[PDB]
């Protein structure tokens, strides 16, 4: 029930690397996975990764293992369940195949056989 | 099974908090262990914590959950009171953001379930009355 | 694209109208072994999670999306066709412990 | 129905009021809200208050009534405690008549309700016992 | 039987002290019948009193037990409690002797009761589930 705004659109060229910020409200941060999906122009969806923010754990898939580098700050807790927190985004190896819009996505639920599926998605970050 | 503690998981989803109920059962009451300052003072609150946990108890009785951590009623759950879904619940929130929205229609509830437990020993007087 | 998991390419439909968007793979994706949602995704913007686990349905979402998985496909229902439909669906197979296998993606439009 | 109140049936049926016990149930404990008049005077009273209400749920535990408020047990109706038929008791006089007619008989009738319990649970322990 | 009163079986045999339990019950609590010397030490007197009895109320509630005099539950005897045939514990040592040999184990034993309840409600309410 909270907002997820990212960074700007900032294009680079292949071989760099981009840091893409996802800065969280209006829930706990360190309740929820907070998964990274891309739509690149040459394919459709690929699901990239999600790291715990409080078991500081990551799982990600092996089409990005050796290219994401994907960190978490704590939060700052506003009330007793509220919280700004800030989840980065990086690529290694940049090519203008990674050409797309990227978005963070909060975690479904807490507990049970889906705590990480995207659910809160966040604005969309145009890439190269 | 982890131990916890006591309100070890305040925190923690209500599916995970539920199971973990004799723990704050317990410390509800403590237990055992003349006329100064913390001499009426202590007996005050000796006073003050049988009264609550009587509370708690007739109240639980009146329901028909007398003896029961995890108590079924009758009463439907009305939509008005919380509609959401069932495991946006027991495996999201905790207990504590639980109270906050049910705060309101938490006296609601508490007169369904008295006359809820009266409709049905009554029924069963009529039931064994054969 | 290199997408494991298939769907229905695309489809059409009218209003007042009933779809169906399959979702089908191999044994290593699909499907009774595995959990499915589903996401409605506007070209290159802000997605929205429609069902998770099989026919669960998300918070808020309307009475009208519906789910099902047979041992071999499983299936997203649009019932009653509403004019702001027109988007794009895609399907994702998951375990607890996993990530999400997206599919193909199906166009689905409401043009009537 | 209608909400008479707190001993709204003082003057009504015993079978109009015996459909209205949690209202009697409830305010028997009421609640929660140092060492002057009243202050004192409070205190001995809140403790009265939660000794007298024990005592009513102690004797019903030991008869198997624990958590009832209607409640059947196996003690026969004596016909010496009142050889009355049971539609000019249940339809007629109220319970404050009823309490004169019996206030002699009541504490055998106390008496045969505890070994008819332990006299039941000493029978299902047997029982269980294979 | 025979009246033997109030803790009248404290030297018999296990077996028949176990059906004169409501004896018992009924003098653990008393009854009914202001800042002098017995008057403060009264009313400290009465509060310790119904402080002990909930607590022994309270830890029969937790175990399944809440209304019960003889009451059967899951945990299983373990022979390092005490390794004694069962004859020669009801028909000879007496319940003094038995809470002496006990002592020891007692603490773990409560603890067995707690989490046999738990796990048994909880196992219920996916039982009503469907
Ligand atoms: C405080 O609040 C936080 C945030 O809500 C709670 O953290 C969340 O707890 C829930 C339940 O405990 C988690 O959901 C589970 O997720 C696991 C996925 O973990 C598996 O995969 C991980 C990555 O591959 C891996 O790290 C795990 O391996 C162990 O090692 C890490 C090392 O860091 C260790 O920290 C882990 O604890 C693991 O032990 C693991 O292999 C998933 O498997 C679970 O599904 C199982 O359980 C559910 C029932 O819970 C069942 O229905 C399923 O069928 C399946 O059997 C479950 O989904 C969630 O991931 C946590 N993190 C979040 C939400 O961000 C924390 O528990 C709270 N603590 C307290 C004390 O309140
Ligand atoms: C829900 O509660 C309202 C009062 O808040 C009541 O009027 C309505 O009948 C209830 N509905 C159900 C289904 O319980
Ligand atoms: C409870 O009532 C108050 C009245 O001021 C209201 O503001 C609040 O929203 C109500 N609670 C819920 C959950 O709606
Ligand atoms: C009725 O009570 C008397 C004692 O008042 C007793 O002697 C008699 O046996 C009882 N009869 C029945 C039928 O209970
Ligand atoms: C109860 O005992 C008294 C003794 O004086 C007697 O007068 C009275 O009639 C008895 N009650 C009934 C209902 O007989
Ligand atoms: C008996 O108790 C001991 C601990 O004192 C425990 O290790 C053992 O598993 C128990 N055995 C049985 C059969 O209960
Ligand atoms: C209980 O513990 C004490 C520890 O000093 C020990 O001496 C005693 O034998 C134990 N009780 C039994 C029944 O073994």
């Amino acid at each position: 029930q909270g907002q997820l705004v990212q960074s700007g659109a900032t294009t680079t060229k292949p071989g760099s690397s981009v840091k893409i910020s996802c800065k969280t409200s209006g829930y706990r941060f360190n309740f929820y996975h907070i998964n990274w999906i891309r739509q690149t122009a040459g394919r459709g969806p690929e699901w990239m990764g999600w790291i715990s923010p409080y078991s500081g754990d990551k799982n990600l898939a092996p089409a990005f293992q050796d290219r994401v580098n994907m960190t978490t700050d704590t939060e700052v807790p506003v009330t007793s369940f509220t919280s700004t927190g800030a989840a980065y985004m990086e690529i290694r190896n940049l090519t203008s195949d990674d050409t797309g819009t990227y978005f963070c996505a909060k975690g479904l639920l807490r507990d049970g056989s889906s705590t990480w599926l995207p659910y809160l998605w966040g604005q969309g970050t145009l890439l190269t | 099974a982890v131990f916890l503690g006591f309100l070890g998981a305040a925190g923690s989803t209500m599916g995970a908090a539920s199971m973990t109920l004799t723990v704050q059962a317990r410390n509800l009451l403590s237990g055992i262990v003349k006329l100064t300052v913390w001499g009426i003072k202590q007996l005050q609150a000796r006073v003050l914590a049988v009264e609550r946990y009587l509370r708690d108890q007739q109240l639980l009785g009146i329901w028909g959950c007398s003896g029961k951590l995890i108590c079924c009623t009758n009463v439907p759950w009305n939509s008005s009171w919380s509609n959401r879904n069932l495991s946006e619940i027991w495996d999201n929130m905790t207990w504590l953001q639980w109270d906050k929205e049910i705060s309101n229609y938490t006296q609601i509830i508490y007169g369904l379930l008295e006359e809820s437990q009266n409709q049905q020993e009554k029924n069963e007087q009529d039931l064994l009355a054969l | 694209s290199q997408s494991v998991l298939t769907q229905s390419a695309s489809v059409s439909g009218s209003l007042g109208q009933s779809v169906t968007i399959s979702c089908t793979g191999p044994n290593s994706v699909c499907c009774s072994h595995k959990s499915i949602s589903w996401y409605q995704w506007p070209p290159g913007r802000a997605p929205t999670l429609i069902i998770y686990e099989d026919n669960e349905r998300a918070p808020g979402i309307s009475p009208r999306f519906s789910g099902y998985k047979s041992y071999w496909s499983a299936y997203l229902t649009i019932s009653d066709l509403r004019p702001e439909d027109e988007t794009t669906y895609y399907c994702c197979s998951y375990t607890h412990n996993s990530g999400c296998v997206f599919g193909t993606g199906t166009k689905v439009s409401v043009l009537g």
